[PDB]
């Protein structure tokens, strides 16, 4: 089964993976736990006020 | 023998075929399941930080956990096989009625009456399975998200919405995905050990 | 794992079916060698008849 | 009755033998256990969804 | 001579067909035993680690146990040669009765 | 018994390795020594709470 | 301490794991390679039964 | 885990082959005697019908 | 976000793409290694039939 | 629907089915090739009675 076979778990924790990192970054880069996504909008729409 | 060979050979296939399923429900069930990681962590934020958070930011965040139910209950009913809802959570509720049940047999051995029964039960309304839905708690906290504004008036005091039974709900419907999975991976382990068999009893 | 589940389906065994194909190999080659003895036996009794 | 015998038998193995090596083949080469013929519709309508 | 050596040729046959026996029940029993080794592993879970598990882990770890149960039984329902159910356990139960092995 | 020849108890071996080493690889991958599966269901609900 | 616990129940021993994969890749090589053997000797046997 | 279909497509499958059974049971003739034909000797308990 | 939205269209998978190269090497090269064998076969014929 | 609760359709009685059919024709080519062992020795039995 030779064509069928490329770790597929393994190439989804590799997308994952990048986007964690990025993620690792982006928060670095900008000085910011905070999402630039609504993700925690709670946290946000406070930090904002 | 022959007979019993080629039945060893469609019973190798049939039960495969039985870890396809496995395997899709359970990719299904631990995304599921990291979904009510998230919802914790949106719980214990609504905790309402206490008294912190406002009821706009509750608002927010129930915003947030209803999209997570729409996800919850889009994988309870995107996850199919062969068009079978697998994650229909009345697929086979048992109901102590047998004709309803559409037990998820196996047939796997060359020989008659050689199945397996499975039960699927999970869904996003499957979550504090006191004995069925019970209502607006246990249940419908995992549908409709109880943690609205009638969190901020009573963060504590009443259980029914006191973060009490709300985290409860959370944390049997994990329980309920755990051990939907354990039976899930229980008959992944026995298809395991059938195959061994029928790999070298056919050889 | 949907993509498993085909492979399942279309799950070729492709030791089993390079050696079943090597055995269909032999298989044919040995019957034709027994052709040609079918072949061969009645010329042995042309001449033994004659 | 030299002109009736053939080892006919052989000759239908032969065939079978022929058949079946070639159906190795076409599995082989294009990588499918899977048939082009409805033999197991069932599996492959499956497939096919 | 050719009486028996026929009957020779009859017995190799049998004798070969007493090893397809042997060798299916014996793989059989291979199998049977790679799960004893499972069960064991969840036997040494199913201390509990300790008391660190829960009743419901228990439960987790039970439902794992009677599934391989019942492959086993599988295995010893299953394990047929010409339909003799080679790991029927009552097929020879000795017993102490010459009438029932 | 030529055509009744093939090693299979080799081959059982093959596909007993084959899933062995995607095992080890997807827990490598993922980091993960638990399973997706159920296998172990106790240590898994563990983790999960 | 809690994330060491979890850490536990997803200790990953990678140096075993590598070491385990590589063995299953050599185990697998290995078995193919008898595989093509088990080929070859009803070969031999076609020829020298010819 | 088939569905409906997929069993009668199976089940097409069959009752082709039923099909052919038939057809060797009602084509096996010698002599134009279906040598093949199930209801040639019944026994029956009836030796008027055998 | 509007190169990244690009992106997202032009997004190769770049893992799977060489794994998919891979794999259609490996099975333009197996099936070119079956056609030989589809050109061997009638030789062993043409002996086994002359 | 039954694809084991009633036994008719349970899957059982239509493997007994083929089984016993394939019985069937196991018992009728043994029957047969009884008959074809028979006439080998009749026709042996001619051969050599005849000359």
């Amino acid at each position: 089964i030779n064509h069928n076979i490329a770790a597929l778990n393994t190439l989804n924790r590799l997308s994952s993976n990048n986007s964690a990192s990025q993620k690792n970054m982006e928060k670095l880069s900008s000085g910011l736990r905070i999402n630039r996504a609504g993700d925690d909008a709670a946290g946000l729409a406070i930090s904002e006020k | 023998m022959r007979g019993q060979i080629r039945g060893l050979e469609m019973a190798s296939k049939n039960s495969q075929d039985g870890i396809s399923l496995i395997q899709t429900a359970e990719g299904a069930l631990t995304e599921t399941h990291a979904i009510l990681q998230r919802v914790r962590e949106l719980v214990v934020q609504a905790g309402n930080t206490g008294t912190q958070d406002k009821a706009t930011d509750l608002q927010s965040i129930q915003d947030g956990i209803s999209a997570l139910t729409d996800e919850i209950d889009g994988i309870s009913n995107r996850t199919e096989f062969n068009g079978k809802k697998l994650l229909d959570g009345t697929y086979k509720v048992d109901t102590a009625t047998p004709a309803n049940q559409k037990n998820l047999v196996f047939q796997i051995g060359a020989n008659a009456t050689q199945q397996i029964s499975v039960n699927i039960e999970d869904m996003g309304a499957d979550a504090l399975g006191i004995k069925e839905a019970d209502g607006s708690i246990a249940a419908l906290h995992s549908v409709n998200d109880l943690d609205v504004t009638k969190f901020a008036d009573n963060a504590a005091d009443c259980a029914d919405i006191g973060f009490d039974a709300q985290l409860k709900v959370v944390d049997e419907a994990i329980n309920q995905v755990s051990s939907q999975r354990a039976k899930l991976g229980a008959v992944q382990n026995r298809l395991e050990h059938t195959i061994n068999n029928l790999s070298a009893s056919g050889e | 794992n949907l993509t498993a589940a085909e492979s399942r389906i279309r799950d070729v065994d492709m030791a089993k079916e390079m050696s079943e194909f090597t055995k269909n190999n032999i298989l044919s080659q040995a019957s034709q060698a027994m052709l040609a003895q079918a072949n061969q036996q009645p010329q042995n009794v042309l001449q033994l008849l004659r």
